[PDB]
């Protein structure tokens, strides 16, 4: 290796893949080869020479390793930038670009540990992905609901209810005011509620959710299957009864989720994505792949919805990390920004941007914090918070939703939304009894 | 029984000195507002009746104000709105209602019922009027 | 958590799901409550009381924490043992498999690491899965090769060769003794050279070697791509030109790779898995998914070689650990080994048996090694030091090919494979002028 | 002209004795006890609107009772109905009808009769109110 | 024979298939001999020795004969228990069940007269299976009818009606209280009144009584038919109707009725299933098939209806016996009970429930009878008491139906339904003109 | 019942279906009113009277029951006669007609037992199925076998092979002289050797001892499986491979042959019945269903190979009875022979005849009684016989190949079979090795 898999002064082209490790190479191992070493492992490259790439020429088609600079606070660590030539990738398949970057070099032992930090795409290959399959404008047209993040809560019940007590705990919650209603964490159709039978009394719930409230109502049906004609089949089936939005789960794979990225857009759904999973890799600082990342793949794929964190408000991650996530999903054009963890500027050359979702230990007590740290475009998942009401789920929602009303109301009338929060809150519980029972019972931490 | 078609719907009726705030807020974010009216709230009834052309370079949140209680004297037995549309990418920011008709008759749309083959429903929500 | 998510006296049923975690808590936080939290972030469960599960009941719906053992060597590290109830998994589902284990466990902040070392399935859950789609037994015989392990090298060339010159790479290699030629590790069809052109070629080569050397040959026509749609077209483009094998890469997800496995049986195809990017998660012996459950995965969902490890003889994993995983591949009924890492004892009720994959710098050098190792079922994936060889390609297979007939023939008369292998190398090396090349090249190490 | 949309609903009226009685058969049973009401009673519209959260451990029958005509006396011009839920599978075992509308203005629903292709005919069934 | 088919001390493993014969070897014959040869007459066995099963090994694909014990109050004829290990069914086929466990050994000579009492599902095979398609619990949510039998009738007039006519004669019946109705015994589609315009008139009526009572209501549409092309032909117009319930003849065959079975799931539909010809070897208690056993893969195909029986109100089966049958399509684990046939405990592992039909000459003076011997889960098929009331078909369905509110409301008071029915009855017929005229008409037998 | 369902001296029409039943009454229970009752036990009868028929009318649209006679030899036992109208019976459908007829007659208790013996099928009724779906005539046709039985055996070792010794195992019979091979008795697609590959060795097998022999051959693949689905999809496999014959078992229902006669014919398949389970009603003469009658439906159904007996040469059933059974498959017109167990003429109408095949303990010894008894249309399934012959398969084919030739040129020469059979054997054997030692091992009996 490291024979002509790093230049020094190479100058990345905007025709370019740059991928940005963070390397650990052995004790006893020159980081300049490791680098090398990962352009090497990962395309036209190998351990020793072959002969038959003579009439390959390879060059252009080769990975140059290009930066390695030490990682602060942190020596026998380091990040290394990696280019690839576009000619190298096939066009919108996140599968090969995956494969292509990440190769076997998570796995070569002479480094000790790597983790992918960052990637750019060239608006040349951003170009070759369809992106969301809806998007947040888009989104907001279809729900009619403006400057204000989305209410989403669970149907906590899980495996122990019938279709008809599940579609119950939907239309009491949607009613309550939450705009959205995700089915239990892991139930896709167990030997006990077929998924079939809950589609209907939720999409009955949803709709008569709509007709009591006056707005547009959906429940993230769960597509999840093990096949992907299961999963069309059960997203037909969702589509037939009139569902504004459908769910799927990562570990699906990334080919799976292209194609019914492809098949929300052609059906006209919204897609959203659970990143359940994702922990596996995406935890560790210094071997993985982190989340950013994902995201951007995710992106990329066509995603509508996508779990980006809770920031702070719970035990999730760093908020201005997760402010890097919550860029990648939303940023017109992504600026490098190296507290947020955003070593590469990425045009995202017109793709729709994704809704972050905002899932974890949250209640309304925390809602000033959301709204300063994430804004209006994100949907604030409440789990037990809302479930969990002293007074039902309809209860819990009310509490979310006009927590949530009067924070953007009065953040809007330019109010220190951190600061004055803990008293707006107050001020609404004082008239909205709800809320009032929803602060004292998860009160402020 | 209350449509809660709009931001701050789940709070009390905005004051007019509530609403000159969010209208400057709009206003201070170079937002186009237009004020809109309708007799059928029918979820997504998008397109309800404008209320004059957005009052594009007002700067005076005071004379969309103005209009707003004049659009209300006009149409009392209506629902009316604020839209403030950004222009960039022409797409609404936000939007919250005022004026509501008497009572809302129903909010409890009637929910009609179509069965189709198997065990689906072809739901259709319609307003009382 | 904790309240109803352990029994320490639990005896499992032979009806339930079992996983071994290798859970590292936080500084202060106790190991059992890190046990029980981890039943409770992969179900019914959440950090406060829902009163809507009083319905639910749940119970038996609960993944009951049992086991809490001290890992040795290693304090503040623990294996954690969790049953789930059969009811809990969807029927041939490796999705909802995964997603109901893991949960969200991976990204509890009171756990600093979590790894997932075993599982074990009932064989009421096993019967659920077709399991392989072709298997060993069954392959073998479509091949004609018994009682030695099977030769295979890599088109090397890569991005920079035309269709013509490709094919002619898998021609040399094939004849010359090899018994299946892959595709280059990224090469899905880029632009430069179209997968049908090249499916073309080298399904030309396949049939032209076959011709010259009188037996069954084949080449992993690699069908990964960014859809399903695609990568069914490929499938049946390759099956249409009458190949016996095809590959796809672990990328793609767990439904993509069902979905080709039951197109595979229906369409009588070997189903290749490459196993590309695990590293990222089964590396770190503290966090992530140990390979060996992947490798029970794999075997469940369908697949019919799967790259395993090459043990000691390169850079990739300690031999019985790897040992574990070709049990995982082989075994009619894996018993329990700790040593290979085998912490529960899985009846895979008849599943037909996953040909393991050695891949990684080996060459003809170390055959005594390997066959002493993994034996015959096993498929000796050679790269630079086939390619690579002196003579060109198709010397580099009759090395490689003599080599592992005359270590056969000498451990049949049961001759010491270890420490005679040296010396039965250079018996066949004297007249096989190829092989003496090879060694002379690629010696001991 | 009479929905039958509930067990004892083809007997007369039942009395607050009769009511207690089989309260107390639930209550034996260990079944949380709810009470919903609507003035949509159309075939299969499930999730008529709660009145209170279900009686769980209420060790009285007496005590739901009271909730029953309370009820009655808040919604007289409703449907209201006692539903019975067993909490091992979360299922409802038993549903009786108390309070009806007004004389039931309609038991005969408007059925309507879409004329679909062939002789073929998509009806909807819908109560007129 | 017997040479390796009997073993007294074989304990049966969790993962074998049992089968209960009701052995008559012929006088001069050998039990144990005859036991032997029924596990060799369907499997890997013959009346001489073979050379090629020397390759087989066999053993555990052989049928092993355990348990012979002698038949209480009646000698030469005994009870031979037979174990079949798992590996030799091929998954969630009946049809390869009954073959292989029925083999040829009810023809075999040297027994005059064979039965099957009663078989053991394993977990692990009974998961093959996908189960009703509807079930009790499903079913009933779908029907809003809740803690009470279900009452239906059948259109009597049968081949002599057009359509208009056989219509009204379904919308006279379920206006009148009846919840279902039945298309006539035996017309499918006679040369005279076309199934289609049946459906249709049908469908008018059952549309036309739903909107006059406020209910859930359906008619049984006799899907059955000379080949599947028709029965799916009719499944999918019945269907297109909106019918929320299907029936179909047990004769048209196993693998046809699984093939309805998979079809009702995929369209919510509740599939009703007639015992029609049954008796042909359910009657003698000395050869044949036990109906509980005819139950049980009835359940495992997937039907959602099922006859079981009246019990003693009318003449058909022994009441014991017949709760055996009602056990079979109701329990989530049937417990062994010799007095009610039931010889093995057999676990559902969550197959949805069927519902038992009751059908036979009963009328509404034998309700509490019923009700008690029954419960709710019941559907009382009432035929004759119902259509020949003298007020026409609507008084005898309020008849019936009055008789079962009142029935329960009594059951639930806690009044001894038994001996106070009677009394119960004329209490309600007091009030109830309908229910007078019934009891005057046919009163107590 | 009676009122209306009996007539002494009522003239069965050319245009009506005849049910000869074996009614045996309760003690006490009058002969006459049971025949009436079970006329009214299978159309539109009940217990009591319904008005809603007085529309209906009926009386043609009724069951008349005329002739009741005494049973020879037996008191208590008497033949009960019925007619049904043509109109009655839908067109070209088993499953209604035997519903009709059956209807619940069999488990009307005022009837301890009751057997159908016969039944009579207008022409005008026959002419609505197609029959079967090659015949005899036609399929000798495509075999080029003429005036000979054909012979058959049993691919013995089952489960416990693997696909390329299973098809040894068939290339091995079928070169030896064997005309075709059949599945073992109960292997579908086991977990253990998947259909799609014993299709592929077998079809191989097929194949080659065509290319051995110079004639065509064939082995009876089943097809038989759980859903119709599967089932065509394995006939369809079975097709592409260029079977000429396909094999089914009964207990896949009426209604799925009629399907699979309807596919073979329009795909030129020979549709082997296997009647597997028939036992559990044709066994005991005085409840069930006579096999002649179930022969009658196959053959309206369009089967082209049945199992109908070996008739003395093996524990099975009486000579005279089973050469009923032979009349039923291969008559143009059926002549009444109350010897044979034949009740009624019936006329055929040109339905093309069915070839028998003749199962059981057999062997080359029984050559000549066999010959006599059957004649040449009739295939010779020898089982244990030929697998289990001291030289091999191979051998036992030409053995009973050789006994058949020699049988059937002496009968050709006048020799009487019976008599001079043991001697034509010897004179064969002399000179036929394999022939020798098959009489030597199963000689008389």
């Amino acid at each position: 290796y490291k024979m002509g898999y790093w230049d020094g002064d190479y100058v990345p082209k905007d025709t370019d893949l740059l991928a940005l490790f963070r390397i650990t190479p052995q004790d006893g191992v020159d980081p300049v080869e490791a680098a090398a070493a990962v352009a090497g492992e990962s395309s036209t490259a190998t351990w020793t020479v072959v002969w038959t790439d003579r009439l390959t020429a390879c060059d252009m088609y080769r990975a140059k390793a290009y930066r390695v600079d030490p990682v602060p606070n942190n020596p026998e660590q380091f990040f290394c930038y990696v280019a690839y030539d576009l000619s190298l990738f096939e066009e919108g398949s996140i599968a090969n670009l995956t494969a292509s970057i990440i190769g076997n070099v998570f796995s070569f032992k002479p480094i000790k540990a790597a983790r992918l930090e960052d990637m750019r795409f060239p608006v040349a290959y951003v170009k070759t992905f369809a992106g969301p399959s809806t998007g947040i404008i888009v989104e907001r047209e279809r729900l009619d609901k403006f400057g204000r993040p989305l209410l989403g809560a669970t149907t906590k019940p899980k495996l122990g209810l019938s279709g008809r007590n599940y579609g119950r705990v939907v239309y009491e919650g949607l009613k309550g005011g939450l705009d959205f209603m995700k089915d239990d964490e892991n139930i896709n159709s167990q030997p006990f509620m077929h998924w079939r039978d809950r589609f209907l009394f939720v999409m009955d719930a949803v709709n008569k959710a709509s007709a009591a409230t006056g707005e547009v109502k959906g429940s993230y049906l769960n597509v999840t299957a093990g096949t992907m004609e299961e999963m069309y089949r059960r997203a037909e089936f969702a589509k037939s009864l009139g569902s504004v939005i459908i769910m799927v789960d990562l570990i699906v794979g990334w080919t799976c989720i292209q194609s019914m990225s492809n098949w929300c857009r052609q059906n006209d759904m919204i897609l959203h994505l659970h990143r359940a999973g994702h922990g596996t890799y995406t935890r560790q600082k210094n071997h993985g792949v982190s989340f950013r990342v994902i995201a951007k793949w995710l992106r990329l794929a066509g995603v509508d919805h996508m779990h980006t964190g809770t920031a702070v408000g719970k035990l999730e991650g760093d908020p201005l990390t997760v402010q890097g996530y919550y860029n990648v999903c939303r940023d017109a054009y992504t600026q490098t920004d190296l507290t947020r963890g955003l070593f590469f500027d990425q045009d995202w050359a017109s793709l729709r941007k994704v809704m972050p979702v905002a899932s974890g230990g949250i209640h309304a007590g925390q809602m000033h914090q959301l709204i300063h740290l994430f804004g209006d475009d994100v949907v604030l998942q409440f789990g037990g918070g809302t479930i969990g009401h002293p007074q039902g789920i309809q209860a819990g929602a009310t509490a979310n939703r006009v927590a949530l009303e009067a924070m953007v109301l009065a953040r809007n009338e330019g109010r220190d939304i951190l600061n004055e929060g803990p008293e707006i809150l107050r001020d609404a519980a004082r008239w909205c009894g709800p809320l009032r029972a929803a602060l004292d019972t998860w009160g402020d931490i | 029984m209350r449509i809660t078609q709009g931001t701050f719907s789940f709070l009390p009726e905005l004051t007019d000195e509530q609403i000159t705030k969010q209208l400057e807020y709009c206003l201070n974010q170079g937002w186009a507002v237009g004020l809109e009216y309708t007799d059928d709230p029918h979820p997504r009834n998008t397109y309800w009746e404008m209320f004059g052309l957005p009052m594009f370079d007002l700067r005076d949140a005071a004379g969309i104000l103005m209009e707003i209680n004049n659009a209300r004297n006009t149409f009392p037995n209506h629902y009316i709105r604020v839209t403030a549309f950004d222009s960039t990418h022409t797409v609404e920011s936000v939007v919250m209602s005022f004026i509501v008709n008497r009572p809302a008759d129903e909010p409890g749309f009637r929910l009609v019922r179509q069965e189709e083959p198997g065990r689906t429903l072809r739901y259709s929500i319609e307003s009382y009027a």
